[PDB]
């Protein structure tokens, strides 16, 4: 998107979201990132929403295909098509990771931006881990863990326990522990401690911030209800 | 288990 | 998809439908058509479902963008992005029309196949008409009308009034009259006559055929309720 | 007004 103005790319990303054109949205936001300027809070959310929708559709398709393939394992077409979707999913994850590595994370000095990007890094390595096998699974799992851990360390030092990004990071890292790392007890402990420390800080919040924080706390509680 | 839906700005 | 077996393309189209990967589905079915053999009833439905989903998403996005553009008409980005989506929509319609012209319609000798393809031809010209302006709108409207009319003439001679394709053709042609041709009275008359002639033939049907026919009759009734 | 949904085989 090199010939399009940065501001036009952002404007078109917002239009693409309204039109539910998430592949276009992601392409517009990739172009915006590649202009080389840092992203504002709103622009970081547009980038994240775009790619979460794209990879979310791929993950849902991969799960459908993997289920059919496993049932057939109880011609080559199901495996071939699952592999095609898997390769496309890995390509999108690689694209997001490459934006974060060149150069969003290294230019992010404020805690809000750095935590946001490191949470993204953890998430896209986690999506790679969902489809990985064997030993490359091990290294991908460690890359997700390391990104989430660095984000957690910064968030606990620099953000209040009700901050929505701190909460969503903890939620997603708890899902990583439960679903990827085979550490359900770590998942439950992290979700419980996060929920409790947020609850104790709600008194400091305005009505609007309270709504933002409690919405994510409910997601932590929903996971705890399923896991315990 | 649910992660952040994260699909609406 | 020239190197993939016809049977593998059909199998993968069915997997893509289950995975809600409609762009892939359409590409697999385009490859299957281009093998040059006629399509079975089930294969015609796969082709139609694939493209209806692809163009349905484009049409919904175009309507969102056109609405925003009209409100702004009460920079160039909204118009540019609406134009981008419009061009992609026109390209998909042109692709389907080209499959029908090369060579699905001319090889379709049985009434069921020929009516099905001529209904598709009417529908994809109707989608072109939704985004067309001025004089090219006129010729596109006439192409839709002519395709639907030929399909109607064959269907009335060769199919019972409860046949689901005959019913869906009449439903869609009635929508053409109401929404495209500015002929709401023709739309209402066609929907009423179609509904009544189907009702009078229901006694001939098995339980399963009755369910198929009455489902489409309800759609005709839903339009009549909105239009009268 | 609705046309045939036509989106499920
Ligand atoms: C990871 C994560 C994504 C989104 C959210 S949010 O929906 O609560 N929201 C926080 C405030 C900002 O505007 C970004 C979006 C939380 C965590
Ligand atoms: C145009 C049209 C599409 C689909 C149908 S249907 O859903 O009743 N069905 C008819 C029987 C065949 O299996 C094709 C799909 C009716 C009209
Ligand atoms: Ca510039
Ligand atoms: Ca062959
Ligand atoms: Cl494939
Ligand atoms: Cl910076
Ligand atoms: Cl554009
Ligand atoms: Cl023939």
């Amino acid at each position: 998107m090199g010939s399009m103005e940065r501001a036009s790319l952002i404007q078109k990303a917002k239009l693409a979201e309204q039109a539910e054109r998430y592949e276009d949205m992601a392409a517009f936001m990739k172009g915006a990132v590649e202009k080389g300027e840092e992203l504002s809070c709103e622009e970081r959310n547009l980038l994240s929403v775009a790619y979460k929708n794209v990879v979310g559709g791929q993950r849902a398709a991969w799960r459908v295909l993997s289920s059919i393939e496993q049932k057939s394992n109880e011609g080559p077409e199901v495996r071939e098509y699952r592999e095609k979707v898997e390769t496309e999913l890995q390509g999108v994850c690689d694209t997001v990771l490459g934006l974060l590595d060149s150069h969003l994370i290294k230019e992010a000095g404020d805690a809000e931006s750095r935590v946001f990007y490191l949470k993204m890094k953890g998430d896209y390595y986690r999506y790679l881990a969902e489809v990985a096998t064997g030993d490359d699974k091990k290294r991908i799992i460690d890359s997700a863990r390391s990104a989430y851990q660095e984000a957690m360390d910064i968030s606990k030092k620099e953000m209040p326990p009700t901050n929505p990004i701190r909460l969503g990071l903890a939620l997603n890292f708890s899902v990583f522990h439960y679903e990827i790392a085979n550490s359900p007890e770590e998942a439950i402990s992290l979700a419980k401690t996060t929920f409790d420390e947020a609850m104790a800080d709600l008194h400091t919040l305005s009505e609007d911030s309270y709504k933002d924080s409690t919405l994510i706390m409910q997601l932590l509680r929903d996971n705890l209800t399923l896991w315990t | 288990a649910g992660s952040i839906p994260g699909r609406r700005s």
